[PDB]
């Protein structure tokens, strides 16, 4: 490589350490790498950013796909890539996102330990639906939707805005659609919609609807049938075409679940089966993926026209009682 | 088919459709060493190296096209002496292969493809073996991704060409030739200057004239700037005259020796 070109680039290259203060501000460590709550050293910007050093070196398939997609996606309810820093000496990649103080895992947990207000649940569901509709319209599947990935913005100019995160760019099964558990070989839009149905139930009751003790997972299916009932042939005609259909027939009898229904489960948790909430939830939690509602159809549901209307800020101008993210050690 | 209808909000459109004057302004540094003629001949040559690398690696045409767009973007901005284009060609194919969901082409398979393609199919240009190893590809990848500002998703004319020929009801008659003509457009700067759908309309038009198919009414019924389409047809007709008059195999050793060389360290 030409020497003049090399030094000019090394002179002018923005380095993550020079632009951002993140010493001792680690908020996450996982398989993804390390994430910090960072502020600009320059001072002109006052906002916090989420600063991720990706795990490993170089540019893996998953890193490449994540950078490639996040570089194109632009929507209020999907968390957006602000900048990429490439550190050449060590071949480490840093991604800068907008910082979300909260998420549904921590919010639901705060209420499970004081009911989760029903205006907030509607507003959360709508913004989740809006974000996934945008992704689905661009043929981008999430592939692992759950409360941990549904981030919510804290105080600032995007207060109470849902931000979808951690799309599948390239254990617990509580949010997995029954076709996945019966051996379906491909992720679909419908699989994301089932997961959204599970989250909505959990937001209404504070309990994961298909909670189960830790492709074919018998106990997870048992919990879906204890909640939903066992599907009649008429409800899911192509269930016979699922790879694990005979295993299902071997292990399960429909007789076992004859007193089970979504209506009975939700009634136990003080959600009326005549409510628009419930009718929407039942459309999202349809066992047959081809009979499941789409994100667009769900957004048009009359649930969202019923008092109270959804709000842009899911906290509705009220005080945020949820605690800020804990700092972690560098160990 | 990720991001397939997002072109008008895409990084390709908003950042990587360049003005022709800026392109030819940045190119003047390399035009001290090479003539205009020799520069377009280099572009043809390195397009063919990249096609041969993809063919050897059994990659789909879309992945080859994306790799070719990367290579062109780099040298639209920087001189040919910045990084050896012999290094850059396989780097672009490696990076494009990771984007397009085929695979992280094996390190040993990327290098073997590079070595064998230059020995077997380009010995007239390259008498010495491919001198680079995987650590050189890996360094280059970081430079390439930085210059492209991490813009990895590239739109091509293939998809809209297929939609247009289906609307005509002339897939079997016109598609093969229109498709090969879209492949040929990558020998030129077009992919940096016009949106892909306009390139597909130009290639389809040239295919209709070559095969003597009257499509005047269909083209009349489109809501498009035909002055822009005629500019593209004019470049497509020019490239076949350039093709006729160019012997890559006789000329390329001499042209490559005239390329500006990198400065070493002090
Ligand atoms: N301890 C933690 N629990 N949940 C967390 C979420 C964040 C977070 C905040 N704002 C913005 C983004 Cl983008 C965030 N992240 C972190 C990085 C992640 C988590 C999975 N893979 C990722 O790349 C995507 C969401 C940080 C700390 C958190």
């Amino acid at each position: 490589m030409d020497y003049d070109f090399k030094v000019k680039l090394s002179s002018e290259r923005e380095r993550v350490e020079d632009l951002f203060e993140y010493e001792g501000c680690k908020v996450g460590r996982g398989t993804y790498g390390h994430v910090y709550k960072a502020k600009r050293k320059d001072g002109k910007d006052d906002k916090d950013y989420a600063l991720k050093q990706i795990e490993g070196t170089g540019i893996s398939m998953s890193a490449c796909r994540e950078i490639a997609l996040l570089r194109e996606l632009k929507h209020p309810n999907v968390i957006s890539l602000q900048k990429v820093f490439l550190s050449h000496a060590d071949r480490k990649v840093w991604l800068l996102f907008d910082y979300a103080e909260h998420d549904l895992w921590h919010i639901i947990k705060f209420h499970r330990a004081v009911q989760l207000p029903r205006g907030m649940v509607k507003s959360l569901l709508y913004q989740i639906l809006d974000g996934i509709h945008y992704l689905h319209a661009n043929w981008v599947l999430h592939r692992d939707l759950k409360p941990a990935n549904i981030l919510v913005m804290g105080e600032g100019p995007e207060r109470g805005r849902v931000k979808i995160a951690d799309m599948g760019f390239a254990v617990t099964f509580w949010y997995r659609a029954p076709e996945l558990l019966l051996g379906a070989r491909h992720y679909t839009k419908a699989i994301d919609i089932w997961a959204i149905g599970c989250i909505f139930a959990e937001l209404l009751t504070s309990e994961p609807i298909f909670h189960c003790r830790q492709p074919y997972h018998h106990d997870q299916l048992d919990r879906i049938f204890n909640v939903m009932g066992f599907p009649a042939d008429k409800d899911w005609e192509d269930i016979k075409k699922m790879p694990e259909h005979s295993t299902l027939m071997k292990d399960f009898r429909r007789n076992t679940y004859t007193n089970c229904s979504l209506i009975k489960y939700m009634e136990k948790h003080k959600v009326k089966p005549d409510s628009k909430a419930f009718h929407l939830l039942q459309k999202l939690l349809t066992m047959d993926p081809i009979k499941r509602i789409t994100s667009e159809q769900a957004m048009q549901d009359p649930y969202f026209l019923e008092d109270p209307l959804p709000t842009s800020d899911v906290f509705a101008g009220c005080q945020i009682p949820y605690p800020k993210r804990e700092f972690l050690t560098e160990e | 088919k990720a991001m397939a209808g997002n072109f008008w909000q895409s990084s390709h459109y908003l950042q990587w459709i360049l003005d022709k004057q800026d392109l030819l302004k940045e190119r003047q540094k390399d035009l001290k060493f090479l003539s205009e003629e020799e520069y377009w001949k280099l572009q043809i040559f390195f397009t063919n190296v990249i096609q041969a690398l993809g063919e050897h690696l059994k990659l789909r045409q879309q992945v080859i096209a994306t790799a070719t767009v990367y290579f062109k973007r780099f040298y639209a901005r920087y001189s040919l002496k910045s990084i050896d284009p012999v290094l850059m060609a396989p780097t672009c194919v490696f990076l494009a292969s990771k984007v397009e969901e085929f695979g992280v082409v094996s390190n040993t398979r990327l290098i073997a493809a590079a070595t064998s393609v230059l020995k077997t199919r380009f010995s007239y240009a390259f008498p010495k073996e491919f001198p680079y190893r995987m650590n050189h590809i890996l360094e280059c990848e970081f430079y390439l991704l930085e210059l492209m500002d991490c813009c990895l998703i590239v739109y091509h004319p293939y998809r809209p060409l297929l939609q247009y020929v289906q609307d005509m009801g002339q897939e079997d008659m016109l598609l093969p030739l229109a498709w090969r003509i879209v492949n040929d457009t990558y020998r030129t700067d077009l992919c940096l200057l016009y949106p892909p759908f306009m390139i597909a309309l130009a290639c389809l038009h040239v295919a209709c004239v070559v095969q003597q198919k009257d499509a005047r009414q269909w083209f009349a019924e489109l809501s498009v700037d035909m002055e822009k389409i005629l500019e593209i047809i004019r470049v497509i007709l020019k490239l076949y005259e350039q093709w006729k008059n160019f012997d890559e195999r006789k000329e390329m050793a001499t042209i490559l020796s005239k390329m500006p060389k990198p400065k070493p360290p002090p």
